[PDB]
């Protein structure tokens, strides 16, 4: 479960990104 | 003694002390399969 938990905020660190646009 | 044959097999699986590691089983087995499931979900979310 802990590791699974660890995957989840590794997903949501790995979505980010940065747009001037 | 005119109980029948299934709780005369668990009377002696009481006697075996045995009793305990059913339940125990059976409630490892359910954990085991849920996480079957999440660590082959991390298996494609690792690919991703």
């Amino acid at each position: 479960k802990y590791l699974l938990a660890d995957c989840n905020e590794a997903f949501i660190k790995i979505k980010m990104a940065f747009r001037p646009g | 003694a005119t109980a029948p044959d299934s709780q005369r097999l668990k009377l002696l699986r009481e006697v075996a002390g045995t009793r305990v590691y059913d339940e125990r089983k059976e409630e490892s087995i359910s954990l085991m399969k849920e996480t079957e499931g999440k660590r082959e979900k991390i298996n494609e979310l690792l690919k991703y």
